[PDB]
């Protein structure tokens, strides 16, 4: 009985750690496009830029 | 067209090439514009087949 309920914890983990990984990715990558709108925005703050620019 | 003394073309002429100039000017600048969605989406495409490996 007790090596059921710890068998059954294993695939538990093991489905969570999918979950887990595969939202870390696009978090990742979710922290570089904010980044990298943020640099466009600081050069919006630029007082050269032509309208058309 | 030779204007060679002969007022009339002479400025006409000067004019039709005033209008060219603005015409260029504004060409040039919407190329421009397209080369920038270009990069962007050169862009664009290298991040997301990173994610995708």
């Amino acid at each position: 009985q007790a090596q059921a309920q710890n068998s059954q914890y294993a695939l538990a983990r093991t489905f969570a750690t999918q979950k887990v990984s595969l939202e870390e990715s696009v978090l990742s990558q979710v922290t570089t496009a904010i980044q990298t709108a943020q640099e466009k925005i600081v050069y919006a703050g630029n007082g050269t830029l032509s309208d058309d620019d | 067209t030779p204007v060679e003394g002969n007022n009339v073309e002479k400025e006409k002429a000067a004019a039709a090439i005033d209008k060219t100039n603005r015409g260029l000017k504004n060409s040039l600048n919407n190329v421009l514009t397209v080369r920038a969605e270009l990069g962007t989406q050169l862009s664009e495409l290298s991040t997301l087949d990173s994610l995708g490996s």
